[PDB]
């Protein structure tokens, strides 16, 4: 299973004051901290993919971090690839998540082309779930297996045109790699909203390898067959940056400044 | 609410650890001050928040005339409280005036061997805060 | 004369009640003093060359020998410190 | 004037002291300055 | 005592008339306690042995 | 007129509850002498002025 049927195509955005997160795991209050560290700079031109099917994708770099935001319904966007070479010469990090799980697996997979994962209608089990896995032929040698919570919800019940933004901040380094996150609502005003708030770290793994290139998973639902769907979401790149942060009374980064904007 | 060595999760210290009305986020484990030193740390096993004060300390300052003049002295115990250097029964070895009756509370700090009166005079050794000492004969009454 | 003194005296109250900056220089020193002790004791967080400037991080990571070194650069910054404070201490008491 | 420490009887004012730095009170009093 | 520590800090047998700062005083631990979370995640050591 | 007394300690600033360290300060020699005294000789004048 190697299908390379998925496209994208690009455009330009800005990106205010998005991609902030707490660079330690330290309470704070009513005390501006400087620090140097990997941060998405304010008002960067941020990439705009749109991702679609037709019944042309090219693989994305990685370094010094990745600033990852999306804000689709029904979580179609799925997981990520992140490694070397994602060809089973050196191991590699999937993350695949769904509606009561994610799990965090780095293998020496072969992922074959372009990896989309195949969620599907079992007749004989009467329910959904993944098909065979067109992301990779097969796993060699593992040597570590995480499961936990779906680091994406949806709100409660569901309000009209109401997406919630998703962000997420990739960090790799001294063998750990870094999830930070945060879900916003949208009033469905605009792209990355004007207003501010810090992405929390959601897991700190000691993966241990070597990154520098990633990915990113969409599901089909294989109705009778790849029914054809689109998702959008925006990439930026980190850089060594100083910031001085602004924390309130309770501990959260409400403001920040980008020290050479 | 004593004072203790600690080591929580590798973050070593020594203090007094006192309950906190600080409320720290799910993922923080400790908080520093505007100084940028740790004053409060969230216990690994039930999730309380506790504020670290190190244990108390001060100068410790010796009120001694000439020596050819007198061999007795008061000493002033800097910024503490007069009812700690009693429960402070340490770096000075000398024990003998934690049961001094002659104890006084300055603003300035704990002051023992000397003793309040009320009568003022020109200010002879300072002590601090409108309060001097003097070596010197009473007798009032 | 008196009228003139007294209207002029009703003049300092508002003078002082109404400009922020009026006490400026005794404000200045309050603040210096403020800032040189602020600056001395975050400069107990610097690492002088150090692996740390937590001094038992140090001491529970690295041998006694290595260990030792790296207080050392911890003791001569802080007495670097120490002399800048009290040397910038030792001039602006000589200006008051 | 706002006056970051008065230097009596035992913030930033705490974490200085922490580190042994502390502050003295002056020996005439802001009564005895006000009475001269 | 505390004179015989100022006769000391001086380094002179004969103190004059004043007030001399000595040693600070600083309170020593009464113990000393290790705070490490639940003992989650025990190896499957057992399942072979 | 005056300006805050001050008064600080090598033996707390430098390593608190550091025995170690303390031993490692006593080969640099007077300059805590130096450094007392020197805020002492400030902290008196305060009063004088
Ligand atoms: C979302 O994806 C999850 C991972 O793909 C999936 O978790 C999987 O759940 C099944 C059944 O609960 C597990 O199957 C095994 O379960 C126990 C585990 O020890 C075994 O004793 C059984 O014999 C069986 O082999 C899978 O192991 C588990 N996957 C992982 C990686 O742990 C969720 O079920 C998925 N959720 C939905 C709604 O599709
Ligand atoms: C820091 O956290 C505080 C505690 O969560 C938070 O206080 C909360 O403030 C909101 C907004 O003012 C209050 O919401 C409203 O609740 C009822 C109406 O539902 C009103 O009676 C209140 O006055 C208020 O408007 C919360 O009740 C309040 N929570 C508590 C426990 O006091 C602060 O706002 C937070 N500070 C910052 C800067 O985020
Ligand atoms: C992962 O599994 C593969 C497949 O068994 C191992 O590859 C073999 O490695 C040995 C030792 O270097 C070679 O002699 C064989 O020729 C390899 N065969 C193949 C098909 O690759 C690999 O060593 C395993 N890696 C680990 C870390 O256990
Ligand atoms: C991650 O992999 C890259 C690619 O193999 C490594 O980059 C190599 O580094 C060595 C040592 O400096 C160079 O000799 C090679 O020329 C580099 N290769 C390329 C293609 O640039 C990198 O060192 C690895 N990182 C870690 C931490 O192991
Ligand atoms: C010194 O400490 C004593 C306690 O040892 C303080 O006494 C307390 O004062 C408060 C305020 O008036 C009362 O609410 C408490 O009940 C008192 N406690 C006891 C045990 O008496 C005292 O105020 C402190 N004073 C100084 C000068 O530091
Ligand atoms: C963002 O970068 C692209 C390519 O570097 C450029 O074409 C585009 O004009 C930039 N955005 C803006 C708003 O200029
Ligand atoms: C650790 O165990 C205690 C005692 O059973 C429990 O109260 C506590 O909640 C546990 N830790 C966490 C993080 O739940
Ligand atoms: C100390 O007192 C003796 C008399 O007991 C006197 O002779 C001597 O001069 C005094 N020394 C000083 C320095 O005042
Ligand atoms: C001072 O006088 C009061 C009565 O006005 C008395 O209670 C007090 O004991 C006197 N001072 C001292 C230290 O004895």
């Amino acid at each position: 299973q190697c299908v390379n049927l998925i496209t994208r195509t690009q455009s330009y955005t800005n990106s205010f004051t998005r991609g902030v997160y707490y660079p330690d795991k330290v309470f704070r209050s009513s005390v501006l901290h400087s620090t140097q560290d990997l941060f998405l700079p304010f008002f960067s031109n941020v990439t705009w993919f749109h991702a679609i099917h037709v019944s042309d994708n090219p693989v994305l770099p990685f370094n010094d971090g990745v600033y990852f935001a999306s804000t689709e319904k029904s979580n179609i966007i799925r997981g990520w690839i992140f490694g070397t070479t994602l060809d089973s010469k050196t191991q590699s990090l999937l993350i695949v998540n769904n509606a009561t799980n994610v799990v965090i697996k780095v293998c020496e997979f072969q992922f074959c082309n372009d990896p989309f994962l195949d969620v599907y209608y079992h007749k004989n089990n009467k329910s959904w779930m993944e098909s065979e896995f067109r992301v990779y032929s097969s796993a060699n040698n593992c040597t570590f297996e995480y499961v936990s919570q779906p680091f994406l919800m949806d709100l409660e019940g569901k309000q009209g045109n109401f997406k919630n933004l998703r962000e997420f901040v990739f960090k790799n380094i001294d063998g750990y790699f870094k999830i930070y996150s945060k879900h916003t609502p949208i009033n469905l005003g605009r792209d990355l909203p004007q207003g501010f708030s810090a992405l929390e770290p959601l897991v700190d793994l000691p993966i241990g390898i070597n990154i520098t290139r990633f990915q990113t998973l969409l599901a089909l639902h294989r109705s009778y067959g790849w029914t054809a769907g689109a998702a959008a979401y925006y990439v930026g790149y980190l850089q060594p940056r100083t910031f001085l942060l602004k924390y309130n009374e309770n501990g959260t980064i409400t403001d920040a400044v980008d020290c050479a904007l | 609410n004593k004072c203790v060595n600690f080591n929580f999760n590798g973050l070593t210290g020594t203090g007094v650890l006192t309950e906190s009305n600080k409320k720290f986020l799910p993922f923080q484990q400790f908080g520093r001050d505007i100084a940028d030193t740790t004053d409060a740390v969230r216990d690994p096993q039930t999730l309380e928040i506790l504020d670290i004060t190190p244990c108390s300390f001060g100068g410790v300052s010796v009120i001694t005339p000439g020596t050819n003049t007198s061999n007795q002295v008061a000493v002033l115990y800097q910024g503490v409280n007069c009812t700690e250097v009693p429960v402070a029964i340490l770096t000075p070895t000398w024990r003998v005036y934690s049961t001094g009756s002659n104890v006084f509370q300055t603003r300035a700090g704990c002051l023992i061997g000397a003793e309040y009166v009320n009568n003022s005079y020109e200010c002879d050794i300072p002590i601090g805060a409108g309060i001097c000492a003097s070596y010197q004969t009473q007798t009032k009454s | 004369i008196a009228n003139q003194f007294n209207s002029a005296i009703g003049k300092i109250q508002d003078s002082l009640s109404s400009t922020a900056s009026a006490l400026g220089k005794l404000q200045d020193v309050v603040n210096h003093n403020a800032q040189a002790l602020n600056t001395l004791v975050k400069q107990l967080s610097s690492k002088f060359g150090a692996i740390s400037s937590v001094l038992n991080d140090i001491l529970s990571r690295l041998d006694k020998v290595e260990a030792e070194v790296q207080i050392d650069r911890l003791i001569t910054g802080r007495l670097q410190s120490l002399q800048t404070y009290v040397t910038q201490q030792l001039i602006r008491a000589a200006e008051i | 004037v706002t006056l970051a420490d008065a230097g009596f009887i035992k913030d930033l004012i705490c974490a200085q002291k922490f580190n042994g730095l502390t502050v003295l009170p002056p020996l005439l009093t802001d009564e005895m300055i006000a009475q001269y | 005592d505390p004179l015989s520590e100022t006769k000391c800090t001086l380094k002179s047998f004969t103190v004059e008339k004043g007030i001399y700062q000595t040693s600070n005083f600083r309170v020593q631990p009464t113990e000393s306690i290790v705070r490490f979370p639940n003992i989650t995640n025990l190896c499957p050591f057992d399942e072979v042995f | 007129v005056s300006m805050t007394k001050t008064s600080v300690d090598c033996t707390m600033y430098i390593c608190g509850d550091s025995t170690e360290c303390s031993n490692l300060l006593l080969q640099y020699g007077s300059f805590c002498t130096q450094l007392k005294r020197a805020l002492t000789g400030i902290a008196v004048e305060q009063d004088k002025n």
